[PDB]
DNA sequence: GGCCTTATTAAATGACTTCTCCGTACGCTTGC
DNA sequence: GCAAGCGTACGGA
């Protein structure tokens, strides 16, 4: 098996050379690669060299808050900063016939892994000592791509660095495969993309679920909620109306015209009062000024031509002005017809 | 003396527009009557017509193919598409949300005061309000229409509506006085003679009835649905920011080749422009390359590099050092 | 002291993406906005300062769409030139990333010599220059004082729920927060701050070179949504600042 | 110099068209009364009446097969069907939407300007008003309707109406004084001698009182319906713009073995017909090929290609090469 | 206060588009 | 003469 996988994945060389050359990329691979549970390169491909972190706690198992030191993350992860030094990840992830991963027979030695390198070459020793003995990754820099957070302290702010968790995303999006959580799926790294960010388990979990923290459901915006918030304005302007003048209905003929305009806009356009738009003393006053009062004139009262509990907006353009007796007429006419 | 550019140089972008609603009206009721405007969705069968290799060829040529989509259409009592979208102005200088030398942050600023004192920023302000007043952010709804009437507010002063037709979108128009004003108050906020300005636009397109609209489209990634996906913008049909910004972003005329390729580009640090397959700024003019001649040898760009210069600060955008090991 | 509400503020692209979360920002990023208001005001000389931040939401909308399956698919932007080596291609590398548009309200717990309607105006001066989450502000109703949990429009607080997370099934913390969810099922997990990955340092390459740096590990729990007309106490909601020992913490006490 | 095609290349549709409203009214009164047309759900108890092979055919050869669907019907008074929809013509010239090299945009534009120097877009322009003018927009609905009347109006000149049970669909009358007034203004609109150009019609189909209509279906993916939908524009009944430009698209008699079949086929990239299953330019003459001979090669195109090609141009389409 | 019907059946044949979204050392070539 | 810029394999659940 092991040796048709290997032989599997070089290229198209004649067969001696081409488990030559894995063997040889494999040995010059591994000083290059790192142990580790946190990979700056994960939040942008573009950040320079190896920068993470290898969390080894455990203690806080019942602080109220979850992190990679109190969940349990099973697979460490192995990265690199290029993906040309990407081939340990791969050779390591390989299944023996008992379908048990080659670092598990690295770290027995077992026999049957030891006959199966043996048989192809010398060095098996050597690789599995570098396997075995790969450095934790330390971060040394910053760059700009990694997101760069102040906190404040006591009045002093220190300034943070954000590394993102690969054995947390590895392990929450097996997790949340199998459970009915509300959940999402991010499809957005290619496949060249999270092989440059040098991570084993980015490569096998390229495309993770996540957990759907969102408001409830009901506070979800659409087109009735919006509606709800946009207003209605009559038809007709004051300024060209023959009969209205200074924003005052001078004419009573006008009436049915008004009384409809009412009718016609307000039909099914019912807004709760929560809802509706407040009466505004400056909208009264920006009116008043338009046509040149200091004060709603002696017998005259100021009215919204589509009315406001039937969608009317509170604006210049719904307002008229009309004598208390028109008034009257025109509000019996609209209460009568919405039944109020 | 400078070095180098700083570690962390990052400028928030100081012309900020918000995502666009679309409605729909008849013109002449325009101004008071307005419906929403849907998203329809839109199944589709084709004809498989895409380029194959021969030997595939003759086993697909005949087959049909179905296909998901959305579409877009005003109603048949409708005729007008009305947009509404609004704007926020920040000052250059204030926006430079970070810089890791205070060296460089002082000459930099120094320099910013210089273009101040040749120019405010009135240039680049007339050429912002001048792609407001081409209506240029209609994109593809402006390649037909009867009429079109765009509405600038600003602080609740309506400004009269521009005949945005009128206008050829490879000219930028000097001595509109309603553009100079809008670009005036601009400019003051760019300079920071004022810590903000909201402007609101309002743009009308009688299309047609029953003619088709063109929201901008999701970028998602999906198993299945690799279908045209519309933007809905709280159940309406809407434009993304990106591109409304990045219309009016289309006022550079100042790069090598001009005089070759008429049209003006969007401002960006190498002057990639979607539109065409090669970058109009490598080498030498590429915006690192006179920000380093600028600031760190000090010499005195000729005036339209200071605008290029400037419009990408506007922009705003990561600048750093290239970053090391 | 005093109470500030700003109410029903619009945001657009909100970051919505964090490393376990897509949806809901993180707590930080709110207090975070708090905190570059009460610098906005202080380099104004108005002196006033911010020590607590309540957030009721009123609207979303994740930008996306619902999957026939009902799950959501979330949008980007284009990208456009990234840095680095590989800049100058017309076509750049798609990263994780995810936007939400949020209606929210902001109760703040204020200290300062002038508490009133002054304030209140610079308050308003002064926010058109801010961000929330890296959203931009499209629109706000009012910013006002306030006196009582009857001055608050009706909405929905999101608050801390350690004690769910705590009493969950025990056999681990991640299955602490699944089996909570799944037997809870109004609770959000939430980012609520930071771990210390190092000790405190300089190193190369820091936003700033001369204020003391760590790396860190995102700190996630559990919370849930509770009405303004259901509030007892104004205090059950108020988000705070808290350090210990290497935790950089919101909560609430 | 142009080595190849570039890495994008789309072209929008120049010959944009509305989705199509029907509407019933009786024909004496049609200029002066309308009534909506609406679409009815039904179930419908089928027979088993597929092809089985025989072990599951003696087990199910009688049983009932309940189905969903749909269905629309003229009302018991109205007599005629009417449609309703827009066409709104663009230049072709200015409708290249995207490129990635200047060189073959120049090279486009300078074969689009030799194009309108050899001819106007008349010689096509006269063949979709002919499509107008067939009614063949109607598909099933034209089968045996007692008399079809379609006008046309173009901002609000209304032009007189074509009796389009009179034109034989196989054929594309040159000489109707109608059709050339209204393709001088569409050849005009094509060329970029105008911005745009709105075009509206009215389809009068006198088919007989409470009969079927036939709307256009919905298509479904493994939906949980797998029943017949019909497409619901604004609530009546309409027509997907699809299947009506395609039936406008049926102009090409240019395709090599047209002397041994004799009918227009749909404009198409290989031209594949969909009423008979053989496509009538694969190789040799497809739009790949003609298109890259007449612009890489810089050749000489007989007249008859070019009409070929700008037709598609004018249909529209992704021509993206994939380099290596 | 009692109850909410028993059977039978859920189709066939074809299709699910093309393009872009990769960082890096290694060393060879051009610019200062 | 010495250092910066560019074409190219390299690698992979």
């Amino acid at each position: 098996l092991r040796n048709k996988i290997l032989a599997a994945i070089s290229q198209k060389i004649p067969e001696e050379q081409k488990i030559n050359k894995y063997i040889e990329g494999l040995f010059q691979s591994i000083d290059k690669n790192h142990l580790a549970t946190h990979v700056a390169k994960f939040t942008e491909t573009n950040s320079p060299g190896n920068i993470g972190a290898y969390d080894i706690l455990s203690s806080d198992m019942n602080c109220g808050y979850l992190d990679t030191a109190n969940a349990g993350w099973k697979e460490p992860d192995i990265v690199t900063n290029d993906a040309k030094y990407k081939r340990p990840q791969g050779f390591v992830a390989m299944e023996m016939s008992d379908g048990r991963t080659v670092m598990e027979h690295l770290q027995e030695d077992s026999a049957e892994l030891r006959h199966e390198m043996e048989e192809l070459t010398d060095k098996y020793d050597e690789i599995r000592d570098g396997i075995l003995n790969m450095p934790s990754m330390q971060p040394y820099r910053t760059n700009q791509f990694i997101k760069q957070v102040f906190f404040p302290v006591g009045g002093s702010y220190h300034l943070l660095s954000i590394l993102p968790s690969t054995v947390l995303n590895y392990e929450v999006s097996d997790r949340l495969y199998r459970s009915k959580i509300p959940k999402i799926r991010l499809r957005l790294l290619s496949s060249n993309a999270a092989s440059t960010t040098g991570s084993r388990l980015v490569s096998k979990n390229k495309w993770p679920l996540v957990f759907q923290a969102l408001p409830p459901k009901f506070l979800e915006k659409n087109l009735a909620k919006a509606l709800d918030k946009e207003y209605l304005l009559p038809d007709i302007n004051i300024d060209e109306l023959e009969g209205v003048d200074n924003g005052c209905l001078i004419d009573e003929a006008l009436l049915p015209l008004i009384i409809d305009e009412g009718k016609r806009k307000g039909e099914g356009n019912y807004r709760p009062r929560h809802l509706r738009d407040e009466r505004k003393e400056e909208t009264v006053q920006a009116f008043l000024d338009k046509y040149g009062y200091c004060n709603i004139p002696v017998g005259y009262e100021v009215h919204h031509i589509v009315p406001l509990s039937q969608g009317g907006a509170d604006s210049i353009k719904n307002m008229i002005m009309l004598s208390i007796e028109h008034h009257e007429r025109v509000t019996e006419a609209h209460a009568s017809y919405f039944k109020w | 003396t400078l070095k180098s550019r700083p570690e962390n140089l990052s400028f928030a972008r100081c012309l900020n527009t918000t995502e666009a609603k679309f409605w729909q009206t008849d013109f002449l009721k325009r101004h008071t009557f307005k419906l929403p405007l849907l998203i329809t969705d839109k199944a589709v069968l084709a004809s498989k017509g895409h380029e194959m290799p021969p030997d595939k060829l003759e086993k697909e040529i005949m087959d049909p193919n179905p296909q998901k989509s959305q579409s877009c259409t005003l109603s048949t009592e409708c005729d007008t598409l009305r947009i509404d979208f609004g704007i926020k102005v920040l000052p250059v200088k204030e926006s430079m949300y970070s810089c890791s030398d205070y060296n460089y942050r002082t000459a930099i600023y120094q320099k910013i005061d210089e273009y101040i004192a040749e120019d405010g920023f009135l240039t680049l302000a007339k050429r912002y309000v001048n792609n407001i007043a081409n209506a240029r952010f209609l994109w593809r709804n402006r390649k037909g229409a009867e009429i079109i009437e765009t509405i600038v507010t600003i602080e609740d002063k309506e400004y009269p509506s521009f005949n945005s037709k009128s206008f050829n979108l490879d000219t930028f128009v000097e001595d509109n006085a309603t553009i100079n004003e809008i670009a005036q108050q601009i400019a003051d906020t760019f300079a920071g003679k004022r810590e903000y300005l909201n402007i609101y636009v309002t743009c009308f397109v009688k299309i047609g009835c029953a003619m088709e609209v063109y929201p901008s489209q999701e970028m998602t990634f999906d198993d299945d649905d690799k279908g045209k996906k519309l933007f809905k913008f709280e159940g309406s049909a809407g434009m993304h920011s990106q591109k409304i910004n990045n219309a009016l972003r289309t006022i550079d005329t100042w790069y090598p080749d001009y005089t070759t390729y008429e049209f003006p580009i969007p401002v960006e640090n190498y002057g990639a422009a979607r539109s065409i397959g090669i970058p109009f700024r490598p080498d030498t003019k590429s915006f690192y390359k006179l920000i380093d001649r600028m600031i760190l040898k000090n010499e005195d760009l000729p005036i339209e590099d200071k605008h290029y210069v400037m419009a990408i600060l506007i922009r705003g955008g990561m600048f750093s050092k290239k970053q090391e090991k | 002291k005093g109470y500030i509400l700003l109410e029903k503020v619009n945001i657009e692209n909100a970051n919505a993406f964090n490393n376990i979360i897509v949806g809901i920002p993180a707590i930080t990023s709110f207090l975070g906005f708090a905190r570059a208001l009460e610098r906005k005001l202080n380099a104004k000389e108005i002196a006033i300062r911010i020590n607590g931040v309540g957030l009721e939401f009123h609207e979303y909308e994740l930008k996306g769409y619902k999957n026939k399956r009902g799950q959501y698919v979330t949008s980007c932007p284009l990208p456009g030139s990234i840095p680095g080596q590989n800049e100058k291609k017309l076509d750049a590398h798609i990263m994780n990333q995810a936007y939400i548009d949020l209606n929210m309200s902001f109760l703040l717990e204020v200290e300062g010599p002038h508490v009133d309607m002054s304030t209140c105006k610079s308050i308003k001066s002064t926010m058109e220059t801010l961000r929330i989450a890296g959203g931009i502000i499209r629109n706000y109703k009012k910013i006002r004082l306030i006196d009582t949990l009857a001055d608050i429009p009706y909405g929905y607080f999101l608050t801390l729920r350690q004690d769910n997370l705590n009493d969950a099934a025990g056999d681990d913390m991640l299955d602490k927060m699944i089996h909570a969810l799944q037997q809870e099922d109004t609770l959000v997990p939430i980012a609520v701050g930071f771990k210390a990955l190092s000790e405190v340092g300089h190193v190369e390459g820091q936003r700033d070179p001369e204020k003391d740096h760590c790396f860190v590990e995102s700190i996630f729990s559990l919370g849930g949504f509770e009405c303004s007309k259901i509030l007892e106490d104004i205090n059950s909601c108020l988000w705070r600042y808290k350090t210990e020992e290497g935790l950089y913490l919101c909560t609430i006490i």
